[PDB]
């Protein structure tokens, strides 16, 4: 011990200082190396705060003694149901209107009295509250004379901005998570109207939304319905035309999609009716996987998920058929409720249209690109549409539609996507309308060759 | 009595493998039920595993904790490479996981939502391993002070996620349990890889050395404080992961990065100003747990012949095991450096659990042949003979599955035997080793001004 202590002495201690010293300039090196690194290191942008239905698609339910059943229709049996929405990966259920309507009267329509057919409040408290615990928010439609030639009352319902009114205050305190009326250019001067409702909603909490509706294809009617908020998600008939043209797709596309640019949208074929009603079989598997993908949320009726054909299956009411939850799901004369047709003949084929539904719900309310990327789409062949999504560091994609005849190749001239966003040779496939290419495989650009009334979906992180 | 004990064990198997391991757990279960149950079982059997070391240390008395209780069981042989491989594999791999996951916690709050580049992460790794170590080397006493402000933000770490995480079960947020012994395949190829991430989080009742001389009425207070506080820890631990699962989907959970600061922004909204500052706070708390429990291990090997003289000495004044870290140092850079931790944990585990199992395995012996020597604690023949026989069996199928990073574990084991050479050979070639080994021997106890204990 005493040996130790003559030992660090003149000679041999300088020794041990410098020991510490470069010891010490080593570690400063890599502390500094370290925050350089940090600094290096490319910040991605902020998340912008992203609602409720920003993040998945919404579910509009018309009828419920249709989506229920004959007879068994009530505001309780959605309870046995819910989890099977919540299965759709769904976030919101246009439910309505529930309200007591006796008739194409104004002073005998009140909006603020449940009808008692569907059940009474008994039944609604219990409603929202096993809604909420799956995350699926209520909304609920006001469309006051939903039974009459017109929706909306025809000598003048002026009572909207009074009635209306209230029951935006009332029901916001029971929770219901937004609203929706339909046909809006009966409503005089909508633009005002939905105004002054859209300025009650957004101003009460920026958590409860307002849905409009009109059968109009004319953007600039759009636009006008527009006019003054933008945070009203108005889902028109802009795309009801059957459309499919190498053009119309394309061109309806990019100019609404060019009017605000980037600014939150509602893709939906229509604001009621099916998407059975205008889209021929063979698409109704192409139009879910362009609606899942395209920026904004995307708005399903009841039984879009499965193709409600009016056509193959007779005795339905145009506008509000019936839901097939069973072999026996249909009461009128039976015989065509097939194993094809039902949800159950459906949940078990991995091929089946409810499957391919329930994949591209899982993508879509999941992944942070479909979410919030942006949009791009560039030239391609006369019957295609491809775009891209794409966020700051997350997953990108890519989508090709053949809404032709011929099979046709791919065609990728994009020669103008940003660098950090252009294309690579191969990308990861991950899903397709019509199933048999390998679902995994690193698919070529360049020999990209499509099948007639095909999608694709593919994938590619450079550093994405 | 029991209950200061108690406290005292307590503090040393909670740590951040509660943070470290659910990921790894999940990976190779491919369930969600079916990994609350891997919590389960490895809890029991590391309440076995300590249940078997308390007997050891009781029955021996000769003080030295692990080391000790292989050296007479078996003979020196298996005890040189035991010593061997826990220099050489399990604490460097065992700090350079602590700390692969501190780095990460540290560096979550500046990268809020972003994708830390692998090397600032190892980095601020090496970074934090030099600061504890100067903190342990500089001074004992604020290495003690600051180790028990630290088992007090660990506890705060785990108590931050519980509360929280059954907040929300009163409310009724059970919706990921629905199918839970249901998910992907997950055969038994990757089970044992998952118990090792499960056996991981109960660490600490290792190097836990327990003394009859002090421990107040022995026979009644070392397994009623075992068992009455690994039932606790367990409890803990499953309702942790319950947390966990309640709000993290097993899909979102697999393909996240850190989990605490996934379960933090999906909870609270003051999210990264607490949970990742705790959760790094209670891994930098387990990787100062290298606080003299290795330099004890050198004293006691060094004494009988082991590790070199040098590596047992202590500083002149600032008493401090300073060469005992030079030596655990290089080794954890180069491990934090040139391996992964869902590699370096298998690495760790392999070794440990194969020196464990061939350790408790003795009590069997010892029980058999030389019998009835000074036993005040007796446990019954049903706990070794069912953590050796798992030990051995987790072990030895974990060389079925993944063989280049327990494959080169089991090889350095395996290295062990003829390193047996440097402790026994004909002539160590005076001017060729002896020569060296005297040299260096002086440079070394020159250089970091260290002397013996009290010799
Ligand atoms: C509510 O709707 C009106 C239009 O109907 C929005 O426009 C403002 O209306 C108030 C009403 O007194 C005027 O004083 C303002 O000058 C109008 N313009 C602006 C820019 O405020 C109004 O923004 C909407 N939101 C509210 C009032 O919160
Ligand atoms: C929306 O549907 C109506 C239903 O016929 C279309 O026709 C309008 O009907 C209302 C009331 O029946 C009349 O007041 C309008 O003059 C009708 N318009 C036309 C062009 O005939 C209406 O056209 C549809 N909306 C659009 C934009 O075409
Ligand atoms: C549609 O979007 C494109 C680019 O996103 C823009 O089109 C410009 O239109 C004006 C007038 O028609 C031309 O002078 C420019 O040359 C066009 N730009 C390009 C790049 O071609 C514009 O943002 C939108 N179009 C309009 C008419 O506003
Ligand atoms: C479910 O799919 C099968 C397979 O296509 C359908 O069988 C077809 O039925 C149509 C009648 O609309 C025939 O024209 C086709 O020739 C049939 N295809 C084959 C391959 O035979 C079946 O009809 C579908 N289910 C229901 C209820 O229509």
């Amino acid at each position: 011990e005493e040996l130790l202590k003559v030992a660090g002495s003149p000679g041999w201690v300088r020794t041990r200082w410098a020991l510490l010293l470069l010891f010490w300039l080593g570690w400063l090196g890599m502390l500094a190396g370290a925050v350089v690194i940090i600094v290096r290191a490319p910040r991605c942008r902020e998340l912008p705060a992203q609602k409720w239905w920003h993040t998945g698609a919404l579910y509009r339910i018309g009828d419920l003694q249709a989506f229920q059943g004959h007879g068994a229709g009530n505001l309780a049996g959605l309870k046995g149901r819910l989890d099977y929405l919540s299965s759709l990966k769904v976030k919101g259920l246009v439910l309505g209107p529930i309200h007591k309507n006796q008739k194409d009267d104004v002073a005998q329509t009140d909006l603020l009295q449940i009808d008692p057919n569907f059940g009474s409040k008994e039944d609604f408290d219990s409603l929202l509250q096993s809604a909420k615990k799956k995350s699926i928010r209520v909304i609920l439609d006001l469309t006051p004379n939903y039974r009459g030639e017109n929706s909306w009352f025809s000598t003048q319902v002026d009572t909207v901005a009074t009635k209306v009114k209230d029951a935006l205050e009332f029901w916001l305190q029971a929770g219901v998570d937004g609203f929706q009326v339909r046909d809006i250019e009966n409503l005089k001067d909508a633009s005002s109207f939905l105004a002054e409702w859209q300025n009650i909603t957004k101003g009460f909490s920026e958590d409860r939304l307002l849905i409009a509706g009109t059968n109009s294809s004319d953007l600039q009617q759009i636009l006008s319905l527009l006019e003054s908020n933008k945070d009203l998600l108005l889902t028109s008939s802009y795309l009801s035309d059957s459309g499919s043209t190498g053009e119309h797709t394309k061109s309806l596309v990019t100019q609404y999609l060019n009017a605000t640019g980037n600014r939150w949208c509602s893709w939906s074929l229509s604001q009621a009716r099916l998407l059975t009603s205008f889209l021929p079989a063979q698409l109704l598997r192409l139009y879910q996987l362009m609606l899942f993908t395209l920026p904004g949320t995307p708005v399903f009726s009841y039984g879009d998920e499965i193709g409600l054909d009016a056509a193959a299956l007779p005795g339905q009411p145009m506008e509000a058929p019936v839901m097939l939850w069973d072999e026996s799901s249909f009461p009128d004369i039976p015989g065509a409720v097939s194993a094809n047709m039902t949800v159950k003949g459906q949940s078990e084929d991995p091929g089946s249209l409810l499957s391919l539904f329930r994949r591209l719900s899982d993508q879509r309310s999941k992944e942070r690109s479909l979410l919030h990327g942006d949009f791009h789409a560039f030239s391609a062949g006369p019957g295609l549409f491809s775009y891209i999504r794409h966020w700051d560091q997350n997953e990108r994609f890519l989508v090709v539609l053949n809404f032709g005849d011929v099979g046709l190749s791919a065609g990728l001239q994009a020669s103008d996507l940003p660098a950090s966003a252009s294309l690579p040779a191969k990308a990861d496939l991950l899903l397709s309308t019509q199933p048999g290419r390998e679902e995994g495989s690193p698919l070529e650009l360049e020999r990209l060759k499509l099948e007639p009334h095909e999608g694709l979906l593919l994938r590619f992180p450079y550093a994405a | 009595t029991l209950l200061r004990g108690v406290s005292i064990i307590i503090g040393t198997i909670i740590g951040a493998g509660i943070f470290i391991s659910p990921k790894g757990v999940l990976q190779n279960t491919g369930s969600v039920g079916m990994s609350l149950t891997i919590w389960t079982v490895c809890g029991v059997l590391s309440l076995f595993g300590a249940l078997s070391y308390a007997e050891l240390g009781t029955t021996i008395k000769k003080s030295g904790g692990h080391y000790t209780y292989i050296l007479e069981v078996f003979g020196p042989l298996p005890a040189f490479v035991r010593v061997w491989v826990e220099l050489l594999i399990i604490r460097p791999a065992a700090t350079a996981v602590i700390s692969l996951a501190f780095g990460r916690y540290i560096l979550e709050p500046f990268f809020i939502q972003c994708e830390i580049p692998e090397l600032a992460i190892k980095l601020i790794t090496a970074v934090g391993i030099t600061v504890v170590m100067v903190l342990n080397s500089m001074s004992v006493s604020w290495s003690a002070r600051i180790q028990i402000f630290l088992t007090f933000c660990k506890l705060t770490a785990i108590l931050i996620i519980i509360v929280p995480g059954v907040m929300q079960l009163i409310k009724g947020q059970t919706q990921n349990f629905k199918d839970a012994f249901s998910g992907r395949d997950s055969s038994i190829t990757r089970l044992p890889l998952a118990f090792y991430y499960g056996m991981y989080a109960y660490a600490g009742w290792f190097y836990l050395n327990f003394v009859t001389e002090e421990v107040e009425n022995p026979e009644k207070t070392i397994p009623l404080a075992i068992c009455i506080s690994m039932a606790i820890v367990t409890i803990g631990y499953v309702l942790t992961n319950v947390a966990y699962f309640t709000t993290i989907n097993a899909e979102e959970l697999l393909l996240s990065n850190a989990v605490a600061v996934t379960f933090s922004e999906r909870l609270l909204g003051n999210f990264s100003l607490a949970v990742p500052i705790f959760v790094a706070l209670s891994c930098f708390g387990s990787m100062n747990g290298g606080v003299f429990a290795v330099s004890r291990l050198f004293y006691v090997a060094s004494r009988e012949g082991h590790l070199p003289e040098i590596l047992s000495m202590i500083h002149v004044r600032k008493h401090t095991p300073l060469p005992a870290v030079i030596v655990l140092h290089p080794l954890t850079m180069i491990m934090l450096f040139s391996g992964d931790l869902d590699s370096l944990l298998n690495f760790l585990s392999f070794a440990r659990w194969l020196f464990i199992g061939l350790a408790v395995a003795g009590l069997i012996y010892l029980r058999y042949k030389c019998p009835d020597m000074h036993r005040p604690f007796k446990v019954p023949l049903f706990i070794p003979a069912l953590f050796s026989f798992t030990c051995l069996f987790m072990v030895a199928l974990s060389l079925y599955s993944d063989p280049f990073s327990t494959g080169i574990g089991f090889v350095i084991t395996l290295t062990g035997v003829p390193a047996y050479y440097l402790f026994i050979i004909w002539d160590k070639k005076p001017r060729w080793f002896r020569i060296m080994s005297e040299k260096i021997t002086r440079t070394l106890q020159i250089i970091l001004e260290v002397v013996p204990e009290e010799d």
